[PDB]
């Protein structure tokens, strides 16, 4: 059975994500309206640059994440931030419709409204199978708020310096990942593994997207329809 | 650098 440590983490990652993601996507009204060259690129640009807000938050409260260096925190936050949200969306994503349902319709995104932020299939074909392998794992809240904080606590990131303590941290988790499945889910005999290798999955989709944004930010009239903090945490500096 | 991040990670 599970620790009073581990449980103890999974307390803190279940209310950390709790705070940082609103079921009821109220806040989405304020973001610049949905319109359907590259005309969805706005609302998807204030959607983004919120969603990076919401990670911060959440990260800010992974046990030990506090404790790292500024640094450390920045690099951990810039390479990842893209993987975090692709997996945090996974729970306004249905099967049903195959795509991302934030309450009503105009915040309703399939695969058509996101070439009209410009972005190509080359993305947006294996990020929306990755939401479907991701929905049919049929994760629990702990499952899932676990491979956030795995995913970004990895210390294989370009940037990071004190390797050692984000290995031990995101080590850590990954015991407490392995002994729930083990313990608390059911039929979860092959759940871990496939958990990792979802998280190769964000790896390619990271790189796919690294590639089309360096291409949108090029562009000063797409770029400059970004927000500062997308601009920052995407952008390559150093 | 990163003027906003070192903000938001207080
Ligand atoms: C955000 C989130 C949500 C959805 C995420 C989506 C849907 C549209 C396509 C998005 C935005 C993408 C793209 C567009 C990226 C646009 C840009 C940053 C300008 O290159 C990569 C397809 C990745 C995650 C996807 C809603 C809610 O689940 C909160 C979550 O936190």
């Amino acid at each position: 059975m599970l620790s009073d440590e581990q449980m103890q983490i999974i307390n803190s990652l279940v209310e950390a994500h709790h705070k940082t993601y609103d079921d009821s996507y109220s806040d989405f009204v304020r973001f610049r309206p949905p319109v359907r060259r590259l005309s969805m690129l706005p609302h998807l640009a204030d959607l983004v640059s919120y969603s990076i807000q919401k990670v911060i938050g959440f990260a800010k409260m992974i046990p030990g994440f506090r404790d790292l260096t500024a640094e450390d925190q920045i690099a951990l936050l810039k390479s990842s931030a893209i993987e975090i949200i692709m997996l945090r969306s996974n729970q306004s994503f249905s099967l049903e419709d195959m795509s991302w349902s934030c309450g009503g319709p105009d915040f309703k995104y399939c695969i058509n409204d996101v070439t009209k932020a410009g972005h190509t299939l080359e993305l947006l074909e294996p990020l929306v199978k990755f939401q479907v392998g991701l929905k049919k794992l049929k994760l629990h809240e702990e499952e899932h708020v676990l491979l956030m904080a795995i995913c970004l606590l990895s210390p294989d990131r370009p940037g990071v310096q004190d390797h050692v303590r984000i290995e031990a941290l995101q080590d850590r988790l990954c015991d407490v990942l392995q002994a729930y499945i083990r313990i608390q889910h059911p039929g979860g005999r092959l759940l871990y593994a496939k958990m990792i290798q979802k998280l190769a999955d964000l790896r390619s989709l990271n790189e796919e997207h690294s590639k089309q944004y360096r291409s949108l930010s090029f562009q000063p009239e797409h770029s400059m329809q970004l927000t500062p903090l997308v601009l920052e945490v995407f952008g390559s500096e150093v | 650098r990163h003027k906003i991040l070192h903000r938001l990670l207080q």
